[PDB]
């Protein structure tokens, strides 16, 4: 979830709610670090992935 | 990460003991030994060596 | 004997009462070489003419 908000031009997360909690984990992981362009501006797919 | 399991301020009690996993990293033994001097240090099926 | 100072002879527990496994056996091992040298030693049979 991500949200206009009128006060500050940026979006956040509203409802994080996907999951309930975890009964325990096999395995935890960060990914490398990279950058991402969080633009809610209407358009052509500038980019394949 | 043994140190803060080994090198910890309590320790929970016989009949309700702490479960703990350790998953995705390297162990050893050469860090148990030198000036530890615990009571008893064992294994089986396999040389702890 | 300290620590890092371990014994290596070992004692058995042999009794009556102990486990069918752990009941000592005696075992006697026969080996020979294979007949390369034209020696003595075999069982019982007959000159023949
Ligand atoms: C956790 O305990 C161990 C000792 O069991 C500490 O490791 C010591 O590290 C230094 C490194 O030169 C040396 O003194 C020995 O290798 C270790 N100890 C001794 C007593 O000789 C470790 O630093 C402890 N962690 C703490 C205090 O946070």
């Amino acid at each position: 979830g991500v949200y206009y908000h009128k006060n500050n031009k940026s979006w956040m997360e509203s409802e994080f709610r996907v999951y309930s909690s975890a009964n325990n984990c096999t395995f935890e992981y960060v990914s490398q670090p990279f950058l991402m362009d969080l633009e809610g501006k209407q358009g052509n797919f500038k980019n394949l992935r | 990460p043994f140190g803060e399991v080994f090198n910890a301020t309590r320790f929970a009690s016989v009949y309700a003991w702490n479960r703990k996993r350790i998953s995705n990293c390297v162990a050893d033994y050469s860090v148990l030994y030198n000036s530890a001097s615990f009571s008893t240090f064992k294994c089986y099926g396999v040389s702890p060596t | 004997e300290g620590f890092n100072c371990y014994f290596p002879l070992q004692s058995y527990g042999f009794q009556p009462t102990n486990g069918v496994g752990y009941q000592p056996y005696r075992v006697v091992v026969l080996s020979f070489e294979l007949l390369h040298a034209p020696a003595t030693v075999c069982g019982p049979k007959k000159s023949t003419n």
